[PDB]
């Protein structure tokens, strides 16, 4: 199965600033403006947190931005809290006519 | 092949006898949907050269979209009905909610199938088109890129033969607002007519009847619109059910016959008046006084029987022998003396009477035939062009065996003057009571003096 | 080899009611087609009994009542009686063979 | 609105030969024509179909352009040649004169009264 | 107030093949459109398919595509996907998932993640 | 998909009525309801007001009521609020939320905060 | 401004159950089965958590439980993770015709 | 007060003059919207006792709300026309959307206001009841508490007159289809028609016309269904503009004038056919051959002038004189002889004729007057019943002056017997034309002889 | 359709008087009558209201009561009673006879022509 | 003293088009109430002008044009003529004074 690549875990301690990503070709997250980003807890639903590459939806913070450049899209995170410590996924529209999903980030704090 | 029609002389009159008859009886509807994709915005930043078409060609599509959106002699004796009658009730079945969506699930794959209404109407479907598959796999993976731009502007045309269908029926339905007579190819091609012929629920025969004559059929079909809700725009046609098949059925053309007496104005004459087709369905015959309903193509005719009589099979014998008593035989009678011509299948019935000159000219002999007085008959393969009064015309040139019957002055068997001229409906009957009631009313007249 | 199929071994004493049921393909009968009954009384010739499933002719009692759904046509006679002895036919336009015959069922009272 | 026919016989197969059927109607052209056999054993089954100028022919597949069928109407006859033959042709033979239904379908009403054509030896 | 629940699930012997029922209620269920995820323990997320409002244009996923069927119902409001030749791989928690907002069938317009509910675990054995 | 945006906001002289403006697409508009609702620094959640489908039952807090106004416009899809005779206590942030599924009016069918924004900080200063 | 009696701040190590409850009046959240419990994080949006009493929406965990009594509604919690690290408010229906909201309650860990 | 007629016996006839006439030529509109909330189940644990009957009453409202959602002798020279014409029209413009928000919106607090649609139409609104208010305070607080209980059964009654006029529109709508004549009071109290009288555009004179007979503009009156979404229920009120008020207006009736002749069935006789209303609208007259479109009460008339004509001020003088060459004079002329009586305002015309028994009797001194022959006349302050042929009638007992002028046997003016008997519409010229003809004919007949 | 009228004249205020309209309508009875006057200084103001059987009588608000309006049809006249008098009565008052509108109204159409009623010392 | 207000001060040399203003309260003329515009020129009895604001009387030029909107109505006079030398009115039907004629303006050439 293929998929999107994707750091396995990044740290960042609190009150700071990650710019994690996801890389994939141009049939694929590259270009298309389809970014998805997506966070989710251990044994709980997922849920929304990026979509058309920078724009936001309900029930999210403003400290998370998106963006995308050449082949790799982007998710910035700003002045970091307790409750972030979760995994987060990429998912785009790939040309092939279906949805293509990252292989997930971990994201904690000390 | 074997066209023939005899001229009666005692009654000035051919009987165009010798056709088949193929008349439709009855309406079969289907639906026909093409399926849509309801388009967002192409999301487009720049203009671009090769990746402009595409924009109006959509833009197009969707004002079409949107606008049908926002669309939702004895004719005095014959019936007027609603020839719009089974297509708009299966069209109204279709408004009803959660019927379509059986229509859209079932006919998802196989180009036709058969579904079932809430009324058990179980006719036929077919899906014509196949816009899901080519919008969602040929157009937006292309369209919908980041800065968009497509690949080539050449892979573009074969959408144009997938949108300008569609545009066809955008300025068909406007115009027409639902019915449109004819059926164009644009809802429904050649040779898909051929696949809903093999897909009616009719005889081989029948079957074989419409391929040979595809344009007739189409010529005569209906189309009325249906719903356009959840993408499935769709149309039902009407298409004629033809119940008898192969009758032989002849046009009675009729013709003055008026004598052409020396003192102007003061010549009666009784004249046929039974113009149209008639054939025998079962055994009874219907007339078609309505010469434009019924259409002609190769000894095949084609009419519409709603406006039609099912008189008894008692009008041949009124036909031959006009004096009978067995038919009302409806003849009318005036004091006009006007020259008069017909053209039937194989020949040319001229009726001139008075200073009028009548010839008939061929191209090859100059001049061939000359008209005194009385109503005269020549065959086709006799003339080519008759010149009466001021106008010339042309007669029909099929091969064909022709005769002329010598016949009588009938309207010599009647009084010098005592036919009135001011009734537009009469029969031999109702003439001959006339008739017999002014005798008595002047011998009465006469014995009182 | 007739696409009509019925059982040709229906019999019964007068006075009750006897089914006769003959089906046939998708192509005949349920692609809107009717069926027509007659009967084949040996000696004199076979006569129409039923046309069009539910029409009757003008000499012919009421014991008759014809019915069809889907691809399976049936005749019901109520209260038999005795002159009955027949074989009777189902009548279709079958795509293939155009005019089928059914093969006839062999009804003789007891 | 009876009918008539002749033609029956003991023929060896092989060889073509003559069907008569001299309907008496006395209006023989609006109604359509069939012709269908009855065989000892197996069931009845349709032969042959026509209608008015006799432009629309059609048979049964058993068989294609065996038997060939033609009508006049003003001597009110009609005539089926025995172009082919073979072994299960012996059937009595009915000249059937149907009626027109509200779709197109032919109901096979009043019927002729046979004639047996063997065909074994 | 938007919510969707699960049934179904457990131990499945491999094959055995498995119809999976979701349920929704307290919103509207006609206009948009549900759609079938997957993640199993140690991976990720990974797409399994797609339908739009009524049954039209059933997508799948590639590495899917032939193994699970999926239909929805517009009576009941139930998502019923079925899948088939059940493999060792499968044992994972499955999560209905809502997106499109009109009625519109392109892909690209149905990949929006709204709302989510529970899943629920599948694991094969013997 | 549910989407919100504010406008206005920041630094008010006392008194000095006020006019705030929220925002949304992405989802249909003229069915749903949507509310306002603050909370100030230091303390929690108080209730605002509601407003229901079109301009009618236009319900308000009891210790705001006559304050505060509320009007929403279905043309160009914003939330209007109005204050006037503006205090200290009002230092707060300002978040428009939405609730209502079906066409009630009733306030007990509308008390869903189903889905949220990001709100205004509005001060008063001098 | 009236609201609704809660503990201001409860102290939870992870892996615990907290049994969180405010309390009211009958012509409050005593009965009329409008329980309403929400999270919301420092400075960004609130979320719906627990709404008519026992019914859990989309985008919540399984590990909410909510219930009532008498006059005092409750929120239970099973198995705590770091980013619970919240405040928590509760919603009811007055009977003035109107919604009122709690007091607050922050929740932590160690 | 001062109702008089003077019954003509050259042509017997009454003509009961002395009424105003407060005749309609207009249509206002307004819209009547009850506003009503779309409720949910009431979420109650258990069924209690005291809380059953508002449970019911809902249920049955809410069946009233979806059955009204799924709910969407001169009369042969007179017209017809669709009364229902603007009303729909109003209806139509609210089936616009985006249209019926702004009566919702602008109508929220005061009871009554004005709009403007998007034709600029600004007539007028009213809200009659209000639900909102009603139960969004006094019902659900109350009906959805946990395991639901009511504080007390008393309290419901008001609902119940909030409710049963909601009832009343159910079962007045599901058997009419929209259109109800009259308009029942529960679309529109006495007192809000009161109110509604002081808001259409209207002189006060009307106005005070209105109050005075609220019952019989409440008769004529009409009401049309308007759409039913976004829970704003409303109807059209069609309450009728009167245009023209207090010109005196009269009632002919028209009796037999037929001889007494010795040989029975040879009696030709003229007798005039002008029964109706009759009154000077502007410069012309309006006629009402409609006595049942028209009603009476109080001296004061209210009619209907789209089944009208505009006739020429001169029918007054053919009603004097009938022998004048200024106007048509319609009679029916025939040898019937029939006994027939009618009854004007004041007083009775007895035409009995041939062996008919004719009394008019008092209850205080039994019999009181006797008809032999011709048409006699008798005031309604002279008898009380009166016995003709068969039957019996009741005189109306209404005061005032009525008078009996002498006139003349108009039917001995013309030839014995010449007059037709096969035609249904004629006047004294044409019929003289036909006595002129006729004698030319009978007088052309005898010279040539 | 002309009008004439009579009564004008200089009389000592408070003593009730009669006025007189004499409309020359051969027709008068369908028509609407008012009476108004034109003073010199302010403009003209309506004074009284009469229509058919009068039953239905009106008067200008500055007058209730203090003028008396009847008409008789048959002598096609009309009448008018100076039951109250003050200084602002001095006018040229008209007798105007309008017609009916569409909707209910007096267009005021063609009038009298005028007598001065003077009421100064 | 009238409901109905014009300015009694328009006056203008002949040759040019004049209008004339009167507006009144809400219950006269916005109460869907028609007005009405006399003459009154000194000698000769006034008569009407124009009436319900669109249509003419018999005899009068096409130099007067009538319009009404809201609660003003105006008359315009598109090229003057000499003896217009008058004094012009309105009328409505207010609810209070129940026939109410305006002040009148007194109209002159130069």
């Amino acid at each position: 199965q293929s998929a999107l690549t994707q750091p396995a875990s990044v740290s960042g301690s609190p009150g700071q600033s990650i710019t994690l990503s996801c890389t994939g070709t141009s049939s694929d997250i590259g270009d298309y403006d389809y970014v998805s980003w997506y966070q989710k807890y251990p044994d709980t639903a997922p849920k929304l947190v990026i979509y058309d590459v920078s724009e936001r939806p309900s029930g999210v913070s403003t400290r998370f931005s998106g963006s995308k450049s050449g082949n790799t899209a982007s998710l910035t995170i700003s002045g970091l809290q307790p409750e972030d410590e979760a995994d987060y996924y990429c998912n785009s529209y790939s040309s092939t006519n279906t949805l293509k999903f990252g292989g997930g980030t971990k994201l904690t704090v000390l | 092949q074997n066209i023939t029609e005899e001229f009666y002389q005692s009654t000035c009159s051919a009987v165009s006898k010798g056709y088949l008859s193929a008349l439709r009886t009855g309406w079969y509807t289907s639906v026909i949907t093409i399926e849509l994709s309801n388009i967002k915005e192409n999301k487009c930043n720049g203009t671009d050269a090769k990746v402009k078409l595409i924009k109006q060609e959509l833009d197009k599509y969707k004002n079409a979209v949107t606008e049908l959106q926002l669309l939702m002699f004895l004719g005095f004796l014959l019936g007027v009905g609603s020839a719009i009658a089974s297509g708009v009730a299966v069209c109204k079945v279709l408004h009803l909610e959660g019927e379509v969506n059986k229509i859209k699930s079932a006919l998802l794959s196989t180009n036709k199938a058969v579904v079932s209404l809430s009324n058990g109407v179980s006719v036929l479907t077919f899906k014509v088109l196949d816009l899901k598959n080519y919008i969602d796999k040929q157009l937006l993976p292309i369209l919908n890129k980041q800065s968009c731009s497509i690949s080539n502007i050449e892979t573009v045309i074969e959408f144009q033969q997938k949108n300008n269908r569609l545009l066809e029926i955008t300025r068909e339905f406007s115009v027409n607002a639902g019915v449109t007579t004819p059926v164009s190819t644009y809802m429904l091609t050649n040779s898909e007519l051929l696949s809903l012929i093999n897909d009616m629920p009719i005889t081989n025969d029948q079957k074989k009847l419409m391929s040979n004559n595809v344009q007739i059929v189409r010529q005569q079909s209906y189309s009325i619109m249906c719903i356009i809700k959840e993408e499935v725009l769709a149309y039902v046609v009407q298409l004629p059910l033809y119940g008898v098949i192969d009758t032989p059925c002849w046009k009675l053309h009729t013709s003055p016959l008026c004598t052409t007496n020396t003192k102007e104005g003061s010549n009666i004459c009784l004249t046929r008046t039974d113009r149209g087709w008639y054939c025998d369905n079962a055994g009874s015959v219907s007339f078609f006084p309505q010469a434009e309903t019924c259409k002609v193509q190769s000894n095949r005719v084609f009419c519409d029987t709603m406006n039609s009589l099912t008189l008894p099979s008692e009008v041949n014998l009124c036909n031959v022998d006009i004096f009978n008593p067995k038919y009302d035989c409806k003849i009318m009678t005036s004091k006009t003396d006007v020259s008069s011509s017909v053209i039937t299948s194989l020949g040319a019935i001229v009726s001139c009477y008075g200073k009028t000159k009548c010839t008939a000219s061929n191209k090859n002999r100059g001049i061939i035939k000359t008209f005194s007085n009385g109503c005269d008959y020549v065959s086709n393969k006799g003339v080519d062009t008759v010149s009466v009064g001021n106008t010339l015309y042309y007669v029909n040139k099929q091969e064909g065996k022709s005769l002329y019957v010598k016949g009588e002055p009938i309207i010599n068997f009647y009084d010098p003057l005592v036919f009135p001229s001011d009734e537009f409906d009469a029969s031999i009957s109702q003439v001959n009571e006339k008739i017999n009631q002014s005798l008595a009313f002047i011998r009465k007249s006469d014995e009182l003096l | 080899q007739s696409v009509l199929t019925q059982p040709p071994s229906v019999s019964g004493a007068p006075g009750q009611r006897v089914t006769i049921s003959c089906t046939g393909s998708s192509s005949n009968i349920g692609a809107g087609f009717d069926v027509h009954w007659y009967q084949h009384l040996p000696g004199k010739a076979p006569k129409v009994i039923i046309y069009e499933n539910s029409h009757r002719p003008s000499g012919v009692p009421d014991r008759f009542f014809g019915s069809k759904s889907g691809t399976s046509a049936s005749l019901s006679i109520s209260g038999l009686q005795p002159e009955d002895e027949a074989d009777y036919y189902c009548q279709s336009y079958d795509r293939g063979l155009d005019w089928v015959f059914g093969g006839g069922t062999k009804l003789t009272v007891l | 609105v009876q009918l008539v026919e002749s033609g029956g016989g003991l023929v060896k197969p092989g060889e073509s030969l003559r069907l008569s059927c001299a309907v008496s109607g006395s209006m023989f052209s609006s109604y359509v024509m069939h012709w269908v056999r009855q065989a000892p054993g197996k069931g009845l089954d349709w032969v042959s179909s026509i209608t008015g100028g006799g432009n629309y022919i059609s048979y049964a597949d058993s068989v294609k352009g065996r038997f060939i069928i033609s009508r006049d109407n003003g001597r009110n006859s009609l005539s089926l040649q025995m172009s082919s033959l073979r072994v299960d042709d012996t059937a009595v033979y009915y000249c059937v004169r149907g009626l027109s239904g509200v779709m197109g379908v032919t109901w096979f009403d009043s019927w002729g009264q046979g004639t047996l054509v063997t065909v074994s030896s | 107030q938007v919510q969707l629940v699960e049934s179904g699930g457990g131990v499945v012997q491999p094959g055995t093949s498995l119809t999976l029922s979701c349920a929704a209620s307290g919103f509207t269920f006609r206009t948009y459109a549900f759609h079938w995820v997957r993640q199993a323990p140690g991976k990720g997320l990974e797409w399994l398919a797609l339908v739009t409002y009524d049954g039209t244009t059933q997508y799948y996923a590639d590495s899917v595509k032939g193994r699970l069927t999926i239909y929805r119902d517009n009576s009941k409001n139930t998502l019923f996907l079925h899948l088939n030749s059940l493999r060792r791989d499968d044992t994972a928690i499955y999560f209905c998932a809502r997106g499109g907002e009109g009625s519109f069938s392109w892909l690209g317009y149905l990949q929006y993640m709204d709302v989510w509910g529970q899943g629920t675990t599948v694991t094969v054995s013997s």
